[PDB]
RNA sequence: CUAGUAAGCGCAAGUCAUCAGCUUGCGUUGAUUACGUCCCUGCCCUUUGUACACACCGCCCGUCGCUACUACCGAU
RNA sequence: GGAGUAUGGUCGCAAGGCUGAAAAAUUGACGGAAGGGCACCACCAGGGGUGGAGCCUGCG
């Protein structure tokens, strides 16, 4: 226990180092490495608004979409944990949206079927949490779907002030 | 008088009137309604 | 009644960790809890000396 | 109602806390004031007491590259810059809120960290005079600080932390102790190493080179242990050649060298010393090959050896300007003009104009001291039960007595005429002395605590275990009367010079005040904290004021009293450990006091908000597209110069600004003050909304906000021309973030739909039988009516 | 003091307490002026609960108390 | 005679003074900022008393 929590103060701090850094990456992948999900929500907040994207990049960062692509099922599992509150709220929705669909462009499908975790028991199992994600995602593809059909006027309106 | 509202304000008891609840007759263990 | 471990939810239903948590906020926290709380014969060797 | 003022405060060399300096002058640290004395000769150079503040001090630091300008950090957390040129404090800082704990200094002196028991670091210009700023880690107090621009601490919870100055956070942890924790740090003033202390005596030893990759610049090069397995206090280097010095509080310091780790360090020497050490110094010594060794003992003395390099030796002391282990008794004289000093294991006299020793005398223990009348010759009674008497002339005991077999003599007291002594012991008897031999003893039912005399040397009283008093008569010794009520022991008494009253404290945390005509209790009076321990009335009625009185108690206390109006005249603060022993003049001109402390003292509009934070936005958008035509004209330095509360707020973009002061308020009221925006507001708002779109965020707000503009002033804008280009621009931007967005979440919906049916069909059956009903959420839904 | 209201005008009764140096009734004529707003003054209430769909919001802040633990200091 | 009910008188206890007038708290004590609702003891439009002189119940 003793060498353990030297490790964990270690690369707790230097996690506290790169968020300093805005090493966006590395602090990324030891966050998910410490479960910590506020900061690791913190940092996905920014990294989906850099406000200079690699307009290749998935998410604005191909290292992000490399290690995304990297993670193993565990990790993907608890960060759909992460990602079913995320949409939950709907103010952390983008953010929650982004990184999913980037996660859903990365992995094969069979795979994120084939998933089996330890952890899947009572409420926490799979079906669920993605059901859940299921009816989030429906509201908010509703919300911003009527907000297009809206959004429709300032073309109609510039199609006026074209007219005069 | 003011000494006995001294006590009684210490030792706090009034005779007041009460909100007693409508659905006490109907619902005698007052459930909130919504799930559960 | 559905939180993690070692993490609480938000009121806003956000994860945090209580590890990942500042002072200032479990200060800040406590407070809002306890907020909504109230809302609802010796020796005379030892005496002289 | 004249009131009295400390006159003098002495007695006394270095407190229980830390900081000893050296400059071949020496300074300590009393109770609150900051003195400095000659090593050579034991008269002290000066002292620094500052009126104003009466908080101890624990914390002293001498400015490198500019001595005789000194830091101190107090117990209630302010700070002051003195200077030894002249005795004051130049300035002082109020930062903290507890215990200054570490003083650091710059290399160049500009700067001053402060550290505290309340477990904030603060650091300080020291010619703008300024908290710079505060770095916040540490969970537990800190133990060290050292300037390096960069700082290395550790903290209690074992922590050794290295942070920026520049950049305000700190860049590298480690833990010294797993289980244990850090208590002294030391630091090789070339900035080599360092070595962590901790509880157990273990010398972690760390090497240290002189940002988003891994930075590393300590190193655990190991660790070691002393010899004592104590909390080490702490570890101080040689500033010139290569030693350095361990100690906790013990009666030892392990002085060891430098050339594994162990191989690198062993131990040069150990020297004992005479009492437990609070604090080590260094001290070279201009033309000595040899190394002194300050230590400043806990039991009040100052010790100097001297340290061969290729055996220690108690070169210099002071010990004379003060007892050593805890004063007990106190006995001023007749005239006035001397006094003699009880402690345990010493008796000192002193001139009290001099405010300086005279006589010294060693005991074994000094419960209480009396002079005898004509002052030329003393009497202690001691724990033992004994009894010894000394003359004041030639400094020597005269007689010796066993008063009681091991039962210490707790009160003493001469007869008025003065011709005999009483003594009351730890045994069931007072026995009576006359000057000597044993005129008579008193056989009671418990052990006598405390006794006295009545002035005219008519009755006495004696205050016994059992809570209570006996009064007696002086010439036979039949009950006169006894006093009661006191839940606790009576710890003292004291009588009227007229023999008409009596003030009785007790443990009970309060006092009585007797009538002495059949004994009434006058008053029952509770006005202490604590445990009262010792109370005096005035002999002198000449100034007409002689029953007035005094209350010693525990609580760092002593208080002035009047029996007639039976009221707190005066209430008298000054010393910080425990009272223990005072005395009144005869003529009561004055008094002294002796504490705990080892000290005696002589006591003589909403939509508006956001109009101008779009108003300022622009201003900010526009000086950062004239400083970006600058940057693109030539790389030259160009300064956009964004508002001093731009820059307050941390070079925040002026997008992030106003949808934060936006998003601030309430949706009700956002509607109503986006109702009251006027016409020249809109477009630099449209503007704000099309870099909204182009660098989208909260985008249902922005297309929310978008329509009410609109709709409010659909004909205005079809009236105006220079909206066109701007609405084209929220246009695209917003139709394209718009798609992107539905666009991303409809592939997740599908994605989603596609695994859910796969997952299904991963689920679906394994065995095939007979029963096929094996093959659903449910919610509860109370409803009141 | 904001609608048969301010006010005017008389007529009567004289009710177990009060009230003829007046009380209380009944009728008569009957307007102006705001009828909105929390800006000033304040007063109250939110920041917990007490119902779920759509919808929206998204962790208020301060100084201390009490509690568990940690270690420190100094007497007995 | 029994059962109740009252009523008064009797009797025993209560009826022996370390004493001499002037807390609870994992729940508590106290703020502050924002936001709402209100009010001829708030804002705003006005109106109307008393307060000037004489008469006098009342109150001090």
């Amino acid at each position: 226990a003793a060498q353990a929590a030297l490790k964990l103060v270690e690369q707790e701090q230097t996690l506290e180092n790169y968020i300093h850094a805005g090493a966006y990456r590395d602090a990324i992948v030891l966050a998910l490495q410490l479960n910590h999900p506020g900061r690791l929500l913190n940092l996905f907040t920014n990294v989906v608004t850099t406000r200079n994207p690699d307009p290749d990049s998935l998410t604005g960062l191909k290292a992000v979409d490399d290690v995304l692509a990297k993670l193993s099922d565990e990790q993907i599992f608890q960060l759909l944990l992460r990602l079913r509150d995320w949409n939950t709220n709907a103010r952390t929705a983008p953010v929650a949206q982004r990184v999913l669909w980037a996660l859903f462009k990365s992995h094969p499908a069979n795979k994120l079927s084939s998933l089996s975790v330890k952890g899947a028991r009572g409420h926490k199992s799979l079906n669920e949490v993605l059901d859940a994600i299921k009816v989030y995602t429906e509201r908010h593809y509703k919300r911003i779907e009527e907000l297009v059909d809206e959004s429709y006027l300032v073309e109609y309106t510039l199609r006026e002030m074209d007219a005069l | 008088i003011e000494e006995l509202i001294k006590r009684r304000i210490l030792a706090g008891e009034f005779d007041e009137v009460l909100r007693r609840r409508p659905d006490m007759f109907g619902n005698p263990h007052g459930v909130r309604r919504g799930l559960v | 009644d559905t939180a993690e471990k070692g993490e609480v939810v938000t009121k806003a239903g956000i994860p945090i960790a209580k590890q990942e948590m500042s002072r200032e906020e479990k200060l800040r926290r406590r407070r809002r809890e306890k907020e909504r709380i109230r809302k609802a014969v010796q020796s005379s060797g030892a005496y002289k000396l | 109602y004249l009131k009295f003022e400390p006159s003098k405060s002495f007695g006394v060399v270095v407190s229980s806390n830390s900081n000893l300096v050296w400059s071949g002058q020496a300074i300590v640290a009393a109770n609150e004031e900051v003195l400095v004395w000659d090593i050579k000769k034991g008269e002290l150079l000066s002292r620094w007491r500052d009126e104003n503040c009466k908080f101890r001090v624990t914390a002293i630091a001498q400015s490198r590259t500019d001595p005789d300008v000194f830091a101190v950090g107090y117990e209630d957390g302010s700070i002051r810059l003195w200077d030894s040129k002249i005795a004051t404090s130049v300035v002082s800082f109020n930062g903290h809120k507890s215990a200054i704990t570490v003083l650091a200094f710059d290399k160049t002196g500009v700067r001053l960290a402060s550290g505290s028991k309340d477990t904030d670091i603060i650091v300080w210009d020291l010619v703008a005079e300024v908290g710079q700023y505060k770095l916040r880690g540490h969970k537990d107090q800190v133990t060290g600080l050292y300037f390096i621009g960069f700082l290395l601490t550790t903290g209690k919870d074992s922590l050794i932390k290295l942070w920026d100055l520049s950049s305000r956070h700190c860049i590298e942890t480690h833990v010294a102790q797993a289980n244990g924790e850090c208590w002294a740090l030391g630091v090789s003033p070339d900035f080599t190493g360092c070595i962590t202390a901790g509880n157990d005596g273990e010398i972690t030893v760390w090497a240290l080179d002189a940002l988003s990759q891994s930075v590393n610049f300590l190193q655990n090069r190991g660790t070691l242990h002393r010899s004592s397995k104590e909390r080490a206090a702490e570890v101080v280097f040689h500033p010139l050649r290569d030693y350095f010095a361990v100690h906790g509080v013990e009666k030892s310091v392990e002085i060891w060298r430098i050339r594994e780790v162990s191989d690198v360090f062993v131990q040069h020497v150990i020297v004992r010393t005479t009492g437990k050490v609070r604090s080590v110094d260094w001290a070279l010594n201009p033309g000595v090959k040899d190394l002194q060794l300050l230590v400043g003992g806990t039991n009040n003395l100052l010790e100097l050896y001297n340290i061969v390099g290729k055996d220690y030796n108690k070169a210099l002391a002071v010990e004379l300007p003060g007892h050593r282990t805890d004063i007990r008794s106190v006995a001023i004289s007749s005239d006035d003009k001397m006094l003699a000093s009880a402690a345990n294991g010493s008796l000192k006299i002193w001139n009290i104009k001099t405010q300086q020793c005279i006589r010294t005398f060693d005991c074994g223990y000094a419960l209480c001291c009396a002079f005898l009348p004509g002052d030329k010759v003393v009497i202690v009674g001691t724990k033992e039960g004994e009894l010894q008497l000394y003359d004041v002339a030639s400094a020597s005991l005269l007689e010796t007595v066993n008063a009681h077999d091991g039962h210490a003599v707790w009160a003493l007291q001469v007869h008025p005429d003065g011709r005999s002594v009483v003594s009351g012991g730890a045994d069931k008897t007072a026995k009576f002395w006359d000057f000597l031999v044993q005129s008579r003893i008193l056989k009671v039912s418990d052990d006598i605590l405390s006794l006295r005399f009545s002035p005219d040397a008519r009755l006495l009283a004696v205050a016994l275990l059992d809570s209570t008093v006996k009064v007696f008569f002086n010439d036979t010794l039949k009950l006169y009367l006894n006093l009661y009520g006191h839940k606790l022991p009576v710890l003292s008494m004291d009588i009227s010079y007229d023999s008409k009253l009596i003030v009785t404290s007790s443990a009970d945390k309060n006092i009585r005040i007797w009538g002495l005509d059949f004994g009434d209790c006058h008053k029952a009076l509770f006005g202490h904290q604590d445990s009262i321990l010792q109370v005096a009335f005035i002999p002198h009625n000449s100034d007409g004021n002689g029953h007035y009185f005094f209350s010693a108690s525990k609580d760092r206390t002593i208080k002035y009293w009047d029996a007639d109006k039976f009221e707190q005249i005066q209430r008298i603060d000054g010393h910080h450990g425990e009272i223990w022993a005072l005395a009144v003049s005869h003529s009561g001109r004055f008094l002294v006091s002796a504490s705990h402390d080892k000290s005696i003292r002589v006591w003589e509009m909403a939509g508006e908000r956001i109009a101008e934070a779009l108003e300022l936005g622009m201003t900010d958008l526009n000086t950062i597209r004239e400083w970006e035509e600058a940057r693109q004209i030539n790389p030259n330095i160009a300064p956009p110069q964004r508002n001093p509360i731009f820059v307050a707020l941390g070079n925040i973009p002026a997008e992030t600004y106003v949808l934060n002061t936006l998003q601030k308020i309430k949706p009700a009221s956002l509607h109503d003050a986006l109702l009251v925006l006027p016409f020249s507001t809109i477009p630099s708002l449209l503007t704000f909304l099309n870099l909204f779109a182009q660098r989208e965020l909260n985008v249902p707000l922005t297309c929310r906000i978008l329509f009410f503009v609109l709709k409010t002033h659909h004909k205005q804008i079809v009236a105006s021309r220079t909206m066109r280009a701007t609405l084209e621009k929220v246009r695209a931007n917003l139709r394209a973030a718009l798609r992107r967005q539905k666009d991303e979440m409809g592939f997740n919906i599908a994605a989603l739909k596609v695994v859910s049916m796969q997952l299904r069909d991963k689920s679906v059956r394994e065995y095939v039988d007979e029963t096929w009903e094996e093959k659903v959420r449910k919610r509860a839904f109370a409803s009141l009516s």
